């Protein structure tokens, strides 16, 4: 019927990286034409047949694009397969990066809704959304005027692993969402629960980090804290999972919470540990 | 005074395949001092629009440069690389060889 | 997982052929993202990556800034350099630098670098733990002097462990789709007859990033080392490397051997055994 | 970034 066009790595690429396509189309990777939006029936490069994939190498901004292809269907009356599945190849390092800031904060139960929020001093007239290592085409949203800052807020949710990992924004202006600017600093959304909270208790203070659940790692944060600290599980002989996190004597005291992770999980976290205030 | 006659490795950036567009690469290295003198010949002659990296140079402080110009391979024309170093009497010209 | 940064510069005299001409290039593993030429028109340090043009004229005053100041320097040292060895005013000369630094995988600071050569051979060299110089001559010893008084090392070993991790940092964040990425090697064999008696296999490695790569020959195991011929990796010049091993097998053994391809982009090791 | 250097 139609061929399955792809890009590999990425379809997000900067400029001077390197996006190859794909042609997927009847139990192999073909013989196929490439088609973009702007010319639906002219293939592109005067007709070029690319053999099995097209490299793009160094990325251009002129790669940018909306692309199909053609397999060749060498038995059939016109020759070819219909068109694919479009994949739009976004060339990005064309402005300066935008700032994306989590709302209320890059934490997110299990279950709950986070706002990303994308915000410059560049007039953008739109920003893009894009969670690394993803597929999908990224979120795209109107740059919202106000106090000479271009910005909007994207709602991701309700927060499942899936949910979770890096993101990063862009803007664009007057590019047919195909020039992106540089990307925004990146930006982990890390999903708690719905693992159970360890417990978090005084043991020259030590806070001790507690659970039966057989967590790999603990995580002592503090309340406006810059840093967490993190922390092997032991296992102890009552079958529970414990690290002592060492304060010291600086004191300066504090609220803090603790979270359980596993090994090869980078994204989520136990639900916190109850707060627990600690004296000066 | 420390001499170090170049290395020469000449070869295409991609596979060769007679009738397609390639690059042809002529990688000089393990040389000291720094002043040496590149072309790429086809048939014998100078080709014209060839580039280089910028000098740079290994661990052991031998310097290495890269040429390359764009070249389509035929099973009819000869490519090579000419190079001369003061370690060099006359200049040395190694053939490409699309199989090295 | 490991990262490195570097800078290397090289000034050289060529009295009668030129003025001095200074050029440094910078490297964020083996991919050059900067370069500076006293010779050019510019003036200025410039971006030979797309991912480094992100940066601000900030960062190109300051960069600018600090390689002048070096082109300048280095210019003056192969004239310090004609006294300290009692040198003719008329010879052509080098003078070389190397500086950066590692990371590891955690980007934290691992080992740091800055060392010089005079004419091909090592002249002065920071020691590995950033407080003491290594003089390999008597002209050193009076730089080693020089650099004492001056706490040179005490401000290099804060800037390898400060602004040089910082600054790689930074650069792999920036350019991070192209300097983290890997490329495995694609690989074939060629099978080129010698005699009625004796043939080469040639075991190939192209298009892989970064450029370190281990190409071994071995038949019914054990290293084949034996005319086990291996090229210098070399660049192909599109950001990709290329290497080729080769050994000369009897004729009607060639199913006896297998060349085994290690690379930081192959999840395993590629065992490959040519076949008519 | 590029180092401080100093002269010999
Ligand atoms: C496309 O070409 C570039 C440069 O030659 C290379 O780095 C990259 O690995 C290639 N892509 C694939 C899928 O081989
Ligand atoms: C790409 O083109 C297809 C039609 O060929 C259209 O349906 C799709 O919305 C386009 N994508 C974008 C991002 O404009
Ligand atoms: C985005 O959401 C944040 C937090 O809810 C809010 O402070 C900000 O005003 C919002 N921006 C809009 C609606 O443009
Ligand atoms: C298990 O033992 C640890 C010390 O090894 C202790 O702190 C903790 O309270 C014990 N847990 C229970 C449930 O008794």
């Amino acid at each position: 019927d139609k061929p399955f066009l792809s890009a590999w790595p990425s379809a997000v690429v900067p400029r001077g990286g390197h996006v190859t396509l794909r042609c997927h189309y009847r139990h192999r990777f073909n013989n196929f034409m490439l088609y973009k939006e702007d010319r639906i029936h002219i293939p592109i490069f005067h007709g070029r047949i690319f053999q099995e994939s097209f490299n793009m190498s160094p990325v251009t901004t002129a790669h940018a694009g909306n692309y199909t292809c053609r397999g060749s269907h060498p038995h059939s009356p016109t020759g070819w397969s219909a068109p694919s599945n479009p994949v739009v190849i976004m060339v990005t390092g064309n402005h300066r990066k935008p700032s994306l800031l989590a709302h209320p904060g890059p934490l997110v139960k299990s279950g709950e809704r986070v706002i990303l929020q994308c915000w410059s001093d560049i007039m953008f007239e739109h920003f893009f959304l894009h969670k690394e290592g993803i597929s999908k085409d990224p979120s795209r949203l109107v740059g919202q005027i106000h106090d000479g800052v271009s910005k909007a807020n994207f709602s991701i949710g309700p927060m499942m692993l899936a949910l979770a990992g890096t993101y990063r924004c862009y803007g664009s202006v007057t590019h047919t969402s195909y020039q992106l600017s540089a990307p925004s600093d990146p930006l982990d959304i890390v999903v708690t629960g719905p693992y159970e909270k360890p417990s978090l208790s005084a043991q020259s203070v030590t806070l001790s980090c507690s659970s039966r659940s057989s967590y790999d790692m603990y995580h002592l944060s503090r309340e406006g804290g810059a840093h967490e600290r993190r922390l092997p599980a032991v296992r102890k002989v009552n079958r529970t999972f414990q690290a002592d996190f060492p304060l010291g004597p600086a004191t300066h005291g504090g609220t803090y919470r603790c979270f359980g992770s596993f090994r090869h999980s980078p994204y989520e976290l136990s639900d916190p540990s109850d707060p627990l205030l600690v004296s000066v | 005074m420390i001499q170090r006659t170049p290395k020469i490795q000449v070869y295409s950036r991609h596979p060769a395949e007679n009738g397609k567009s390639n690059f042809l690469n002529c990688y000089v290295s393990g040389f000291h001092p720094s002043d040496i003198e590149v072309d790429l010949l086809k048939n014998g002659e100078r080709i014209e629009k060839v580039e280089h990296s910028d000098l740079s140079f290994s661990k052991d402080w031998s310097f290495y440069l890269l040429y390359y110009t764009e070249f389509t391979p035929t099973e009819k024309d000869e490519y090579a690389c000419r190079v001369n170093h003061v370690t060099l009497s006359q200049p040395k010209i190694v053939k490409w060889d699309r199989d090295m | 997982g490991s990262h490195s940064m570097r800078y290397f510069s090289t000034s050289v005299s060529r009295p009668g052929r030129g003025e001095p001409r200074f050029i440094a290039v910078g490297y964020v593993d083996d991919t050059q993202f900067v370069r500076f030429d006293s010779d050019a028109a510019s003036q200025r340090m410039e971006p030979r990556a797309p991912w480094i043009e992100q940066e601000g004229p900030e960062y190109w005053d300051e960069e600018t800034g600090k390689v002048k100041a070096h082109s300048q320097t280095d210019r003056e040292n192969l004239r310090i350099a004609l006294r300290y060895y009692n040198q003719s005013e008329a010879g052509s000369h080098t003078l070389q630098m190397m500086f950066g630094c590692d990371v590891g995988s955690d980007g934290r600071f691992l080992r740091g670098y800055h060392q010089y050569a005079y004419d091909g051979k090592d002249y002065i060299a920071l020691k590995e733990d950033l407080r003491s110089w290594t003089a390999a001559d008597m002209a050193a010893q009076i730089t080693k002097r020089k650099w004492e008084a001056a706490h040179v090392a005490e401000q290099q070993r804060a800037y390898l462990e400060g602004t040089c991790v910082d600054g790689l940092r930074r650069y792999l964040e920036n350019g991070k789709e192209t300097l983290q990425r890997t490329d495995p090697p694609k690989t074939h064999m060629t099978h080129h007859p010698i005699s009625d008696h004796e043939a080469t296999l040639r075991c190939w490695a192209l298009g892989f990033y970064p450029a370190e790569i281990t190409l071994t020959w071995q038949r019914d195991g054990e290293d084949q080392t034996q005319d086990t011929e291996l090229v210098e990796t070399r660049p192909a010049g599109d950001g990709t490397f290329q290497k080729w091993a080769a050994v000369v097998v009897p004729s009607g053994e060639e199913q006896r051997y297998t060349c085994h391809v290690q690379h930081e982009g192959l999840p395993k090791p590629l065992t490959l055994r040519w076949e008519p | 970034r590029y180092p401080l250097t100093f002269g010999w």
